[PDB]
């Protein structure tokens, strides 16, 4: 059981930030150097998510 | 019967109060001589039931005076009393009494909280410290360390193993010049002497809260490894795999500036205290008296802030002034930006006087986020409080449509017929959503497409979906709570 | 001196279920009345909690005095207390719920009841016991219908200042 | 078809004020060639001297014309009732009101009614790709 | 297994309000907290659901 | 007759108030044996037409 | 309680006193000695007196 409301199942709610209802737009590559303590494979096309997955 | 009238009232027997919906658990050791059930839920009514039900001078008991002092009537308390680890070691303190009282003369000491202190006035002159000590004699019970006066020296022992029992700093202020004589030659000295050692860590909260929703829990105890169990449940309550309880859980932090930012685990679910080393209060007293005044005593409106010197004003709690502040402002601004509470006293009088603290800000020690890029939308209490309103309110709103006729093919209804399309429904919600705009909602950026609604037949491929069942996503904003003006002053002097 | 120089006490308070409830194929109901504790070699003694409470029972379940009606009343049931006629306020004591009568559709004369129920609790802002009263009435159907009263208390000692109203005298009881 | 100006669909739900009976959104069909009309600007604008306005508060309101339903007694259609009203266009605009009242009822044969009703904001959904926000 | 009342009082009351005093009218469904509520039997409250929501 | 449940309602300290010292225990000691088996609706309920059938 | 509960019309003083002084009788409730029906399903059709006089 749970909250009166949510109980009998009629409704599945679902609560997250993370989630976009708009289609993924559109694409823009980025090319450069890097250094020697990147973990990043080279020479692979990769999707960056934020700005603190950089540097490591 | 033989009474006239027509009404005939029915009062309802003794259920003076509701308290209903709002609900509060409070988790903490007890003692040997407690009476209750470990390891079980159990309602609390008074505090007539205490000492009996939870043992004397235990941590739930004193957590649970401070939760009735603050919460009179607006709410309904749980206690779910857990017992000492195997081989847990209990602290100890030494408070030797050295001269000898050559003029009469009052002590008094101040140790843990207000309502612990003493006042004791010395016989006479030429009393002795074995005379002295008779402080023992006047030590309340429900303090939760045991006097002993082991001729000339009183030893204090925690009642509660683990690490429950190392945290103390005493204020003396009779030293000095004062007017009610100092027993002149008397000096007393503090020390430790064992630490705590074992703090337990259940993990079987899946068990005993089954399918139970409490508002707010409250944890008295500072161990990591039991404040992350209970993060982790809390989690599953507002997990999307079954129907959700949802909930708010306090706990506290104390220990250095370094100590306590290594604690920030990214808890969107937990709202961490953080306190200084020398904090001249018990520890948990303090989190059960922020935990019960916005355990719904305060929060029966989900979007009140429990902030400032009128409504985050722990008043149970009395505390003689510091000679610091604890924390330098350079910290304060640190902790703050970091997701961490921080509290201090809410009125400035000289060094030795009584005050009371009260809050800062309403923080949830929430950073970054599943896609880790950073953001500010779980950062305020408010905005989960009003996050679980709108899923219940949205829930009951949508119940109209149960048992509904649905038309998805051929949208035109016939005469007479009750039912309703996509449109029609789509139409609706949009209605009920700018309606709430100041009440749950702050202004829709784009109303037109911040609601969708999509039957089963146009997501899942020919011949996969089902009849009778939609796909509703919805964005909102909870109401803005600041505003940001940069302003300039521009002193002319010229005519025109 | 100590701090502690209120010197007013409290007298015995009616409490609800202090008899015990009355059950019956209907449902059950509460018998209110005084309550009797006891010490460990007797001496019983009444107990003295919740004075508002005990006081809006009191205004609720008493008849006050009857309307004129033109042919008039026997004598042993005219209504009120005969004790009023000394009271200063000007005022009277009991209530009224009980004289209504059936009026219109039930709706109309269950909105009659909840008017006469606030006309009479109304009077314990006058007392100075509360700040502020009110009662919801909720009609559901043909047999169920509820009806809660809400009542507004005060701590013992001001904490707030700059109130647009005004600390109710009679704050003692501090409910 | 997007172009063809015409009414889809009317579903209207009375709320009895003397017993609190609630009817599900009952479908309706239109006596004739007129179509319902809308105010939907809660504020009226007069003109003053040299370009200037006054502004006053004024309802919005809707005209409904629609058959009666056999099945529902002719006074609930007129101000013995409140209203919940929905119509649903050809080209996809759907307007919806809410706690609306009939003003000033006039005399109906017995089948065609045309009621008037006021409310507090009239709620429009324009077709996919709208301007505005 | 753990059921706290007897199992024939149930299934007749639900059969009882199933399909004759609720269905003169044959394309009401019996669900929900309001068409569904076997409002003549009473148990005690408990915190354990008896089924698991995976169960059900 | 096989189904039967008590249970120590007051036990969870409330409103009301237990006495102390006291213990109630349930157990079962034999279980149902035989049923019956009948096999003659066609004969009782012979070309009648009802609409709703409870088995207890 | 018993006595009306059962149908039966039960009388007592007016006045309040103990000793002997001269009081009057009053009739608490005026109900006829109605109890089921016809049928026997119980019910309160003709319970109050006044049901007798408003139906003729």
């Amino acid at each position: 059981m749970a909250q009166d409301a949510l109980s009998d199942g009629f409704v599945r709610l679902c609560i997250d930030p993370s989630l976009n209802f708009f289609g993924e737009g559109c694409k823009i590559l980025v090319e450069g150097q890097i250094t020697d303590d990147a973990t990043a494979a080279e020479n692979v096309v990769t999707c960056v998510n934020s700005e603190l997955d950089l540097v490591e | 019967a033989l009474s006239d009238g027509f009404v005939r009232l029915c009062i309802d027997p003794s259920l003076n109060f509701f308290g209903e919906g709002c609900k509060i658990l409070v988790e903490g050791q007890i003692t040997d001589d407690a009476t209750a059930a470990e390891n079980v839920v159990t309602c609390v009514n008074s505090e007539l039931d205490l000492v009996e039900r939870f043992g004397q001078g235990s941590v739930l008991t004193e957590s649970l005076r401070k939760v009735f002092c603050m919460c009179k009537s607006g709410v309904s308390v749980y206690a779910l009393p857990r017992a000492d680890a195997a081989a847990a070691v209990s602290a100890v303190y030494t408070l030797t009494v050295t001269g000898t009282a050559l003029t009469d003369g009052r002590v008094q000491l101040y140790m843990g909280e207000a309502e612990y202190s003493l006042d004791i006035g010395v016989d006479e002159g030429d009393t002795p410290t074995q005379i002295a000590a008779k402080i023992v004699a006047a030590i309340s019970p429900d303090f939760p360390y045991e006097a002993t006066a082991a001729a000339g020296v009183i030893t204090l022992t925690a009642r509660n193993g683990g690490t429950i029992g190392n945290h103390l700093s005493v204020i003396y202020t009779n030293l000095g010049s004062c007017t009610s004589v100092t027993p002149e030659g008397v000096t007393v000295a503090f020390a430790q002497t064992t630490p705590g050692s074992v703090n337990p860590e259940p993990n079987d909260y899946a068990s005993v809260v089954n399918e139970c929703c409490f508002a707010v829990y409250v944890l008295s105890s500072d161990d990591t490894d039991w404040q992350e169990n209970l993060r982790d449940w809390i989690r599953s309550a507002w997990d999307c795999s079954k129907p959700q309880c949802f909930g708010h859980g306090y706990v506290f932090n104390k220990g250095t500036l370094g100590q306590v930012l290594a604690d920030g685990d990214n808890s969107a679910e937990l709202s961490r205290l953080a306190l200084p080393t020398t904090y001249p209060v018990l520890p948990y007293l303090t989190n059960a008296a922020y935990g019960a005044l916005s355990a719904c005593s305060t929060c029966e409106n989900p979007e009140l802030n429990v902030q400032g010197q009128t409504y985050g004003l722990l008043s149970c709690i009395n505390m003689p002034e510091s000679c610091t502040p604890g924390w330098e402002f350079t910290e304060v601004t640190q902790l703050q930006n970091n997701g961490f509470v921080v509290s201090g006293p809410a009125t400035t009088s000289g060094q030795g006087n009584f005050t009371s603290p009260y809050i800062y800000n309403d923080v949830t020690n929430y950073l970054r986020d599943e896609k880790n890029r950073p953001n500010a939308t779980f950062r305020d209490a408010s905005s989960r409080r009003l996050a679980a309103a709108t899923g219940v309110a949205l829930a009951t709103f949508l119940q109209q449509f149960n048992g509904l006729a649905v038309f998805t093919k051929n949208t035109n209804i016939k005469t007479g017929i009750i039912g309703t399309n996509l449109r029609l429904m789509l139409g609706k919600i949009r209605k009920w959503a700018s309606d709430n705009v100041g009440v749950l909602f702050s202004e829709f950026d784009n109303i037109n497409e911040d609601i969708q609604l999509v039957s089963d037949f146009d997501v899942q491929p020919k011949c996969v979906g089902q009849p009778g069942v939609f796909h509703l996503n919805m964005r909102y904003r909870p109401p803005v709570r600041g505003a940001r003006i940069n302003v300039n002053l521009v002193p002319a002097l010229f005519d025109n | 001196n100590f701090e502690t120089a209120d010197r007013r006490k409290r007298f015995w308070t009616t409490q609800v279920a202090a008899c015990g409830q009355s059950s019956d194929d209907c449902g059950d109901c509460a018998r209110p009345g005084l309550q009797l504790l006891c010490n460990g070699e007797g001496r019983i003694t009444i107990a003295t909690d919740n004075y508002v409470a005990g006081l809006a029972l009191n205004i609720l379940l008493t008849d006050a005095s009857k309307a004129d009606t033109g042919c008039g009343w026997t004598p042993g049931n005219r209504g009120g207390f005969w004790g009023d006629s000394f009271r200063s306020d000007n005022m009277r004591s009991g209530s009224k719920i009980r004289q209504v009568t059936a009026r219109g559709s039930m709706r109309e004369t269950v909105a009659l009841i909840r008017a006469y129920a606030i006309d009479d609790l109304k009077k314990l802002v006058a007392y100075g016991v509360a700040k502020s009263v009110d009662v919801d009435l909720t009609y559901q159907g043909s047999n169920k219908i509820d009806m809660t009263i809400m009542i507004q208390g005060v701590d013992g000692n001001e904490s707030r200042v700059g109130l647009t109203g005004e600390r109710i005298a009679n704050a003692w009881v501090w409910s | 078809c997007n172009k063809q100006n015409g009414v889809k669909n009317i579903l209207i739900t009375f709320t009895h004020c003397d017993t609190g009976e609630v009817i599900g959104p009952i479908s309706h069909e239109q006596p004739d060639d007129t179509l319902p009309t809308y105010k939907t600007c809660a504020w009226t604008n007069t003109a003053l001297t040299n370009g200037a306005v006054m502004r006053s508060a004024s309802n919005a309101t809707m005209t409904l014309p629609v058959v009666r339903d056999p099945r529902v007694p002719l006074a609930w259609y007129q101000g013995c009732a409140q209203i919940d009203a929905q119509v649903e266009k050809f080209d996809g605009t759907v307007m919806t009101l809410t706690e609306g009242a009939v003003t000033e009822p006039e005399e109906s044969d017995g089948r065609a009614v045309t009621m008037t009703i006021i409310a507090a904001e009239i709620d429009e959904l324009l077709p996919p790709g709208s301007l505005a926000a």
